[PDB]
């Protein structure tokens, strides 16, 4: 009926800098545009209505502007607590949101702390074997995790999971799990995960052998 | 003060039916237009249903028209959303919203609906220990693999909540009909296995609790 295309899907920015999100309507919406901030574990917070009127109690660091079809929203002196996802909302005819913008902060590069974990006795008795590898507190977000079994790269059986930006230190973390059957897990000796990240020329390699204990 | 509290979310099979509720307090409920808004897992926000203050006007987007019914009981300060013929795309967190104004201002915190054929299943919980003194210096990372449960969520804590600072619990990932999740904790190595470290996992939908303890050598 009326589409809002919100123009950066994601973005990283430094503390003290400025952030701008554009929101573009399919037809003229007569300045009937509101802006929402959405954090994990809360309902959306109304920031601005009628294109640029600050809701009461909203920092003056937040501003909006536009007319006709094209609209802008800005945060001026970025603070750590502006991390969130933001949405525009037209209310000229019916209601619809832009797809949203995920805002995260820049920090100095951090290298990942890598840890590998063998399958437990409990799980082996069950007939399964997971090898878990944590890549914790790194920056920036982009990281690669590679698994090798006896030196051959392995892609099946791998489940990756990744956190959102940590509120305490602005780092990211990621978890990778290679799940085999017990019989297949016993046919091989070495299990290694390699973390490739721009903080290092050579990947961080962590490895397990069923070779003592 | 203006308060909106949703309830009744849960797990429902494709084709099935569920009725959400939203309880209001802190304002003249019968004076206000009301809406439902959902947040999809791709983090999209979608106007689900609208109802006028007296209940005589109602609006639905085409995605849910003919399947969703919004109603309200003004005597009991309660708003309802009746869903039927539920589809996989209806999986979302459903928000109650008050609409004195054209735009939303007041929201609830949401109730979750999972539409899926997968059956309820408690998780298996496995310890994650370094072992062999393989990699161990100043701090040591321990973990906890939470495997094969449905539906979401689980709650993971460490030492029944005493260890809260060095913790990463990772989002669950679905592997046909079952979720897996992991959780890491970092403590000083002079305190483990010195003192004990145990992860606790509660799965609401199966009412299970499991505390697993992390034991020196996993090798």
């Amino acid at each position: 009926d009326i589409q809002m295309t919100q123009s950066p899907s994601s973005l990283s920015a430094s503390l003290g800098g400025r952030v701008t999100i554009t929101c573009k309507a399919s037809q003229d919406i007569n300045k009937y545009l509101a802006w929402y901030q959405h954090k994990p574990g809360k309902g959306p917070r109304l920031l601005i209505h009628y294109t640029s009127t600050l809701q009461p109690g909203i920092p003056s660091r937040f501003s909006g502007s536009g007319s006709g079809r094209d609209y802008s929203f800005s945060i001026s002196n970025l603070e750590p607590e502006d991390v969130a996802t933001y949405y525009c909302l037209q209310y000229d005819s019916l209601l619809s949101f832009g797809a949203g913008t995920k805002l995260e902060l820049k920090r100095a590069d951090a290298a990942p702390t890598v840890s590998i974990f063998p399958p437990s006795s409990e799980q082996l008795t069950s007939g399964g074997a997971s090898v878990v590898c944590f890549l914790n507190n790194f920056y920036p977000k982009d990281i690669n995790v590679k698994w090798k079994i006896d030196g051959s790269e392995r892609q099946n059986g791998v489940l990756n999971s990744w956190t959102d930006q940590d509120s305490k230190d602005s780092t990211y973390s990621m978890s990778s799990t290679l799940t085999l059957t017990k019989d297949e897990y016993e046919r091989h000796n070495s299990y290694t995960c390699e973390a490739t990240h721009k903080t290092s020329t050579s990947p961080i390699v962590k490895s397990f052998n069923r070779n003592e204990c | 003060e203006v308060q909106l509290v949703e309830s009744g979310g849960g797990l429902v099979k494709p084709g099935g039916s569920l009725k959400l509720s939203c309880t209001a307090s802190g304002f003249a409920f019968s004076d206000y237009d009301m809406s439902w808004v959902r947040q999809t897992p791709e983090k999209r926000l979608e106007w689900v249903a609208f109802i006028s203050n007296g209940g005589y006007s109602t609006y639905y987007p085409d995605t849910v028209k003919g399947r969703f019914t919004i109603s309200r009981d003004n005597a009991e300060n309660t708003l309802y959303l009746q869903m039927s013929s539920l589809k996989s795309e209806d999986t979302a967190i459903y928000y109650c919203a008050r609409q004195g104004l054209r735009y939303f201002d007041y929201w609830g915190l949401g109730t979750t609906l999972t539409v899926s054929s997968a059956k309820t299943t408690p998780p298996s919980v496995y310890p994650l220990a370094p072992g062999s003194a393989a990699q161990t210096n100043s701090m040591v990372t321990l973990g906890c693999l939470v495997k094969g449960y449905f539906p979401e969520p689980v709650t993971v804590t460490w030492n029944s909540g005493s260890l809260s600072s060095g913790v990463h619990t990772f989002p669950a990932v679905l592997q046909s009909d079952l979720y897996t999740l992991s959780s890491s904790v970092t403590v000083p190595s002079s305190t483990w296995p010195s003192e004990t470290v145990t992860c606790n996992v509660a799965h609401p939908a199966s009412s299970t609790k499991v505390d697993k303890k992390i034991v020196p050598r996993d090798c």
